[PDB]
Protein backbone atom coordinates (compact mmCIF):
# COMPACT_ATOMS: atom_id res chain seq x y z
CA UNK A 1 0.00 0.00 0.00
CA UNK A 2 3.03 1.98 -1.23
CA UNK A 3 2.81 6.04 -1.59
CA UNK A 4 5.23 7.26 -3.61
CA UNK A 5 7.43 10.30 -3.01
CA UNK A 6 9.71 12.43 -5.03
CA UNK A 7 12.33 14.24 -3.17
CA UNK A 8 14.72 17.19 -5.44
CA UNK A 9 17.66 18.11 -3.83
CA UNK A 10 19.53 21.24 -5.63
CA UNK A 11 20.80 18.84 -8.64
CA UNK A 12 19.47 15.19 -8.00
CA UNK A 13 15.93 13.18 -8.20
CA UNK A 14 15.25 10.50 -5.99
CA UNK A 15 12.01 8.62 -5.93
CA UNK A 16 10.93 6.49 -3.13
CA UNK A 17 8.01 4.51 -2.00
CA UNK A 18 7.53 4.57 1.63
CA UNK A 19 4.54 3.27 4.34
CA UNK A 20 1.65 5.25 5.38
CA UNK A 21 3.21 4.96 8.67
CA UNK A 22 6.69 6.33 7.60
CA UNK A 23 8.24 9.54 9.73
CA UNK A 24 9.93 12.58 8.24
CA UNK A 25 12.86 11.33 9.79
CA UNK A 26 12.82 7.89 7.98
CA UNK A 27 12.47 9.57 4.66
CA UNK A 28 15.14 12.21 5.98
CA UNK A 29 17.58 9.05 6.66
CA UNK A 30 16.75 7.31 3.06
CA UNK A 31 17.17 10.56 1.30
CA UNK A 32 20.41 11.25 3.06
CA UNK A 33 21.92 8.07 2.93
CA UNK A 34 21.20 7.66 -1.27
CA UNK A 35 23.24 10.71 -1.54
CA UNK A 36 26.55 10.28 1.05
CA UNK A 37 25.35 13.23 3.03
CA UNK A 38 26.62 12.66 6.98
CA UNK A 39 26.25 16.46 7.58
CA UNK A 40 22.30 16.17 8.16
CA UNK A 41 22.36 19.28 10.44
CA UNK A 42 22.03 21.71 8.25
CA UNK A 43 19.37 20.29 6.51
CA UNK A 44 15.32 20.03 5.84
CA UNK A 45 12.71 18.56 3.59
CA UNK A 46 10.33 21.33 2.12
CA UNK A 47 7.01 21.06 0.81
CA UNK A 48 3.82 22.23 -0.08
CA UNK A 49 0.64 21.94 2.27
CA UNK A 50 -3.03 22.25 1.00
CA UNK A 51 -3.43 25.87 0.93
CA UNK A 52 0.61 26.17 -0.80
CA UNK A 53 1.99 27.80 2.03
CA UNK A 54 5.73 25.99 1.67
CA UNK A 55 6.21 24.39 4.68
CA UNK A 56 9.89 22.04 6.62
CA UNK A 57 8.61 18.53 6.97
CA UNK A 58 8.48 17.29 10.93
CA UNK A 59 11.13 14.74 11.41
CA UNK A 60 8.80 13.28 14.37
CA UNK A 61 5.53 12.66 12.83
CA UNK A 62 3.71 10.54 9.89
CA UNK A 63 4.63 12.23 6.52
CA UNK A 64 1.04 11.62 5.60
CA UNK A 65 -0.13 13.63 8.48
CA UNK A 66 1.23 17.04 8.05
CA UNK A 67 -1.25 18.12 5.07
CA UNK A 68 0.76 17.44 1.73
CA UNK A 69 -0.59 18.52 -1.21
CA UNK A 70 -2.36 15.27 -2.86
CA UNK A 71 -0.64 13.96 -6.13
CA UNK A 72 1.62 10.83 -7.18
CA UNK A 73 4.39 11.43 -6.47
CA UNK A 74 4.31 13.59 -3.21
CA UNK A 75 7.04 16.23 -3.89
CA UNK A 76 9.88 17.29 -1.54
CA UNK A 77 12.77 20.14 -2.15
CA UNK A 78 15.80 18.82 -0.09
CA UNK A 79 17.22 22.15 1.07
CA UNK A 80 19.58 23.48 3.47
CA UNK A 81 17.63 25.25 6.77
CA UNK A 82 20.45 26.37 8.54
CA UNK A 83 24.20 28.30 7.21
CA UNK A 84 27.60 27.81 8.88
CA UNK A 85 29.51 30.55 10.43
CA UNK A 86 32.45 29.93 8.20
CA UNK A 87 31.94 26.97 5.33
CA UNK A 88 35.75 26.64 5.25
CA UNK A 89 35.72 25.63 9.06
CA UNK A 90 32.55 23.42 9.08
CA UNK A 91 31.25 22.48 5.08
CA UNK A 92 33.18 19.15 5.54
CA UNK A 93 32.20 17.16 2.82
CA UNK A 94 32.16 17.82 -1.42
CA UNK A 95 28.78 16.90 -1.12
CA UNK A 96 27.76 19.12 1.35
CA UNK A 97 29.74 22.40 -0.57
CA UNK A 98 27.71 21.59 -3.53
CA UNK A 99 24.27 21.78 -2.34
CA UNK A 100 24.91 24.76 -0.21
CA UNK A 101 26.64 26.32 -3.43
CA UNK A 102 23.82 25.35 -6.02
CA UNK A 103 21.37 26.81 -3.10
CA UNK A 104 22.76 29.81 -2.97
CA UNK A 105 23.81 30.69 -6.61
CA UNK A 106 19.89 30.31 -7.09
CA UNK A 107 19.25 32.63 -4.45
CA UNK A 108 22.06 35.34 -6.15
CA UNK A 109 20.62 34.87 -9.89
CA UNK A 110 16.96 35.81 -8.47
CA UNK A 111 18.13 38.18 -6.81
CA UNK A 112 16.65 37.00 -3.38
CA UNK A 113 20.40 37.47 -1.99
CA UNK A 114 21.47 41.10 -2.89
CA UNK A 115 24.84 41.22 -4.71
CA UNK A 116 27.19 43.96 -5.96
CA UNK A 117 27.99 43.87 -9.69
CA UNK A 118 32.10 43.69 -8.97
CA UNK A 119 31.50 40.85 -7.12
CA UNK A 120 28.46 39.10 -8.78
CA UNK A 121 31.14 38.93 -12.01
CA UNK A 122 33.54 37.64 -9.31
CA UNK A 123 31.08 34.75 -8.20
CA UNK A 124 29.87 33.84 -11.93
CA UNK A 125 33.80 33.54 -12.48
CA UNK A 126 33.57 30.58 -9.42
CA UNK A 127 31.27 29.23 -11.06
CA UNK A 128 32.65 29.41 -14.15
CA UNK A 129 35.48 27.70 -13.34
CA UNK A 130 33.60 25.36 -11.81
CA UNK A 131 31.19 23.92 -14.65
CA UNK A 132 33.70 24.12 -17.24
CA UNK A 133 37.40 23.57 -15.91
CA UNK A 134 40.67 25.57 -16.89
CA UNK A 135 39.80 28.12 -19.37
CA UNK A 136 41.14 26.81 -22.59
CA UNK A 137 41.67 29.06 -25.85
CA UNK A 138 40.64 26.38 -28.32
CA UNK A 139 37.81 25.19 -26.43
CA UNK A 140 36.53 28.42 -24.50
CA UNK A 141 35.81 30.59 -28.27
CA UNK A 142 33.90 34.07 -27.90
CA UNK A 143 30.37 33.53 -26.59
CA UNK A 144 31.45 30.34 -25.31
CA UNK A 145 29.22 31.60 -22.09
CA UNK A 146 26.73 32.63 -24.27
CA UNK A 147 24.05 29.85 -23.01
CA UNK A 148 25.03 30.28 -19.44
CA UNK A 149 23.17 32.95 -16.70
CA UNK A 150 25.89 34.10 -14.76
CA UNK A 151 24.77 37.58 -13.07
CA UNK A 152 21.25 38.63 -11.32
CA UNK A 153 18.64 40.09 -13.21
CA UNK A 154 19.21 43.53 -11.18
CA UNK A 155 22.62 42.86 -12.33
CA UNK A 156 22.13 43.04 -15.63
CA UNK A 157 18.94 45.75 -16.32
CA UNK A 158 20.04 48.46 -13.95
CA UNK A 159 24.14 48.35 -16.11
CA UNK A 160 24.54 49.48 -19.60
CA UNK A 161 27.01 46.88 -20.17
CA UNK A 162 25.52 44.16 -22.76
CA UNK A 163 25.23 40.35 -21.86
CA UNK A 164 28.64 39.78 -24.35
CA UNK A 165 30.42 42.58 -22.02
CA UNK A 166 29.62 40.97 -18.95
CA UNK A 167 30.86 37.44 -20.67
CA UNK A 168 33.81 38.67 -20.86
CA UNK A 169 34.30 40.53 -18.08
CA UNK A 170 34.36 37.03 -16.51
CA UNK A 171 36.40 35.49 -18.58
CA UNK A 172 39.20 37.44 -17.54
CA UNK A 173 38.76 36.17 -13.95
CA UNK A 174 38.08 32.42 -15.46
CA UNK A 175 41.71 33.05 -16.96
CA UNK A 176 43.33 33.66 -13.19
CA UNK A 177 41.39 30.26 -11.96
CA UNK A 178 43.38 28.00 -14.00
CA UNK A 179 44.76 25.21 -11.79
CA UNK A 180 42.37 25.72 -9.70
CA UNK A 181 40.07 22.15 -8.08
CA UNK A 182 36.26 22.12 -9.81
CA UNK A 183 35.45 21.61 -5.87
CA UNK A 184 37.83 24.13 -4.60
CA UNK A 185 36.21 26.68 -6.95
CA UNK A 186 32.85 26.06 -5.08
CA UNK A 187 34.35 27.00 -1.54
CA UNK A 188 35.65 30.46 -3.11
CA UNK A 189 32.45 30.68 -4.27
CA UNK A 190 30.88 30.11 -1.32
CA UNK A 191 33.76 32.14 0.75
CA UNK A 192 32.75 35.65 -0.74
CA UNK A 193 28.87 34.69 -0.51
CA UNK A 194 28.55 33.89 3.20
CA UNK A 195 30.22 37.38 3.63
CA UNK A 196 27.00 39.33 1.59
CA UNK A 197 25.06 41.14 4.01
CA UNK A 198 21.55 39.49 3.13
CA UNK A 199 23.43 35.62 2.55
CA UNK A 200 21.93 33.33 5.60
CA UNK A 201 19.02 35.42 6.77
CA UNK A 202 15.42 34.36 6.88
CA UNK A 203 13.11 37.64 6.66
CA UNK A 204 9.34 37.90 8.09
CA UNK A 205 7.11 41.09 7.68
CA UNK A 206 6.38 42.16 11.03
CA UNK A 207 5.39 45.87 13.10
CA UNK A 208 6.26 47.52 15.69
CA UNK A 209 4.60 48.41 18.88
CA UNK A 210 3.68 51.66 17.39
CA UNK A 211 2.42 49.64 13.97
CA UNK A 212 5.50 50.56 11.51
CA UNK A 213 5.66 47.79 9.39
CA UNK A 214 9.23 46.28 9.99
CA UNK A 215 11.46 42.72 8.58
CA UNK A 216 12.78 40.04 11.22
CA UNK A 217 16.08 38.80 10.39
CA UNK A 218 17.10 35.35 12.23
CA UNK A 219 20.61 33.80 11.29
CA UNK A 220 23.02 31.35 12.58
CA UNK A 221 24.15 34.67 15.20
CA UNK A 222 20.62 36.16 16.24
CA UNK A 223 17.71 38.11 15.38
CA UNK A 224 17.81 41.54 13.69
CA UNK A 225 15.12 44.18 13.27
CA UNK A 226 15.41 46.01 9.64
CA UNK A 227 13.55 49.01 8.38
CA UNK A 228 10.94 48.09 5.78
CA UNK A 229 12.75 50.25 3.27
CA UNK A 230 16.58 48.23 4.00
CA UNK A 231 17.08 44.99 4.40
CA UNK A 232 20.96 44.96 4.06
CA UNK A 233 21.97 46.75 7.51
CA UNK A 234 20.22 46.12 10.75
CA UNK A 235 18.75 48.86 12.80
CA UNK A 236 19.11 47.10 16.09
CA UNK A 237 21.31 43.81 16.64
CA UNK A 238 19.63 40.72 19.05
CA UNK A 239 22.80 37.75 19.21
CA UNK A 240 22.03 34.68 21.62
CA UNK A 241 24.73 36.56 24.36
CA UNK A 242 22.29 39.86 24.67
CA UNK A 243 19.13 37.50 24.54
CA UNK A 244 17.52 35.85 27.96
CA UNK A 245 14.39 34.30 25.98
CA UNK A 246 12.12 34.85 23.21
CA UNK A 247 8.18 33.99 23.13
CA UNK A 248 5.43 33.86 21.38
CA UNK A 249 1.65 34.49 22.23
CA UNK A 250 -0.55 34.29 19.28
CA UNK A 251 0.35 37.46 16.77
CA UNK A 252 2.81 38.73 19.72
CA UNK A 253 6.30 37.73 19.19
CA UNK A 254 8.40 39.25 22.56
CA UNK A 255 12.16 39.31 23.01
CA UNK A 256 13.75 39.64 26.95
CA UNK A 257 17.09 40.99 26.94
CA UNK A 258 19.37 39.38 29.45
CA UNK A 259 19.88 42.60 31.44
CA UNK A 260 17.11 41.97 33.43
CA UNK A 261 17.02 46.08 34.52
CA UNK A 262 16.50 46.74 30.62
CA UNK A 263 12.50 46.48 28.93
CA UNK A 264 11.69 43.80 26.75
CA UNK A 265 11.10 44.19 22.70
CA UNK A 266 8.08 43.32 21.55
CA UNK A 267 6.63 42.51 17.69
CA UNK A 268 3.14 41.11 16.24
CA UNK A 269 3.22 39.12 13.35
CA UNK A 270 0.60 38.88 10.87
CA UNK A 271 -0.42 35.27 11.86
CA UNK A 272 0.81 32.38 14.77
CA UNK A 273 1.90 30.11 11.98
CA UNK A 274 4.98 33.45 11.12
CA UNK A 275 5.43 32.75 14.84
CA UNK A 276 5.91 29.25 15.33
CA UNK A 277 8.04 29.44 12.26
CA UNK A 278 10.42 32.04 13.56
CA UNK A 279 10.68 30.43 16.99
CA UNK A 280 11.85 27.16 15.42
CA UNK A 281 14.62 28.88 13.27
CA UNK A 282 15.83 30.35 16.31
CA UNK A 283 16.08 26.82 18.32
CA UNK A 284 17.81 25.60 15.14
CA UNK A 285 19.94 28.37 15.10
CA UNK A 286 20.78 28.45 18.83
CA UNK A 287 21.07 24.76 18.67
CA UNK A 288 23.84 25.03 16.42
CA UNK A 289 25.52 27.97 17.58
CA UNK A 290 26.08 26.21 20.52
CA UNK A 291 27.10 22.79 19.07
CA UNK A 292 29.80 24.92 16.91
CA UNK A 293 31.21 26.08 20.43
CA UNK A 294 32.30 22.42 21.65
CA UNK A 295 34.99 20.01 20.32
CA UNK A 296 34.17 18.10 17.17
CA UNK A 297 32.32 14.65 18.45
CA UNK A 298 33.98 11.47 17.58
CA UNK A 299 31.64 10.75 14.80
CA UNK A 300 32.55 14.45 13.04
CA UNK A 301 36.25 13.54 13.34
CA UNK A 302 35.38 10.64 11.29
CA UNK A 303 33.78 12.58 8.68
CA UNK A 304 37.16 14.62 8.65
CA UNK A 305 39.08 11.91 7.83
CA UNK A 306 36.72 9.59 5.81
CA UNK A 307 36.57 13.44 3.76
CA UNK A 308 40.27 13.62 3.59
CA UNK A 309 40.74 9.91 2.38
CA UNK A 310 38.47 10.71 -0.28
CA UNK A 311 39.40 13.87 -1.32
CA UNK A 312 42.75 12.19 -1.91
CA UNK A 313 41.69 9.32 -3.82
CA UNK A 314 40.33 11.62 -6.40
CA UNK A 315 43.32 13.58 -6.57
CA UNK A 316 45.33 10.37 -7.75
CA UNK A 317 42.42 9.66 -9.59
CA UNK A 318 43.00 13.03 -11.58
CA UNK A 319 46.83 12.65 -12.14
CA UNK A 320 46.64 9.22 -13.52
CA UNK A 321 44.35 9.84 -15.88
CA UNK A 322 45.94 13.55 -16.96
CA UNK A 323 49.50 10.98 -17.26
CA UNK A 324 47.30 9.01 -20.05
CA UNK A 325 46.14 11.85 -21.67
CA UNK A 326 49.68 13.15 -21.90
CA UNK A 327 50.85 9.95 -23.07
CA UNK A 328 48.24 10.44 -26.14
CA UNK A 329 48.56 13.97 -26.64
CA UNK A 330 52.27 13.10 -27.13
CA UNK A 331 51.46 9.91 -29.30
CA UNK A 332 49.93 12.42 -31.79
CA UNK A 333 53.22 14.98 -31.85
CA UNK A 334 55.15 11.98 -32.44
CA UNK A 335 52.92 10.44 -35.57
CA UNK A 336 52.27 14.22 -36.92
CA UNK A 337 56.04 14.94 -37.25
CA UNK A 338 56.87 11.47 -38.70
CA UNK A 339 54.22 12.90 -41.38
CA UNK A 340 55.77 16.45 -41.78
CA UNK B 1 -1.07 29.45 22.16
CA UNK B 2 2.59 30.28 23.92
CA UNK B 3 6.14 28.73 24.15
CA UNK B 4 9.43 30.22 25.34
CA UNK B 5 12.62 29.30 24.36
CA UNK B 6 15.52 29.62 26.82
CA UNK B 7 18.19 31.46 25.20
CA UNK B 8 20.47 32.21 28.27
Amino acid sequence: KTISVRVTTMDAELEFAIQPNTTGKQLFDQVVKTIGLREVWFFGLQYQDTKGFSTWLKLNKKVTAQDVRKESPLLFKFRAKFYPEDVSEELIQDITQRLFFLQVKEGILNDDIYCPPETAVLLASYAVQSKYGDFNKEVHKSGYLAGDKLLPQRVLEQHKLNKDQWEERIQVWHEEHRGMLREDAVLEYLKIAQDLEMYGVNYFSIKNKKGSELWLGVDALGLNIYEQNDRLTPKIGFPWSEIRNISFNDKKFVIKPIDKKAPDFVFYAPRLRINKRILALCMGNHELYMRRRKPDTIEVQQMKAQAREEKHQKQMERAMLENEKKKREMAEKEKEKIER
Amino acid sequence: QKKKLVIN
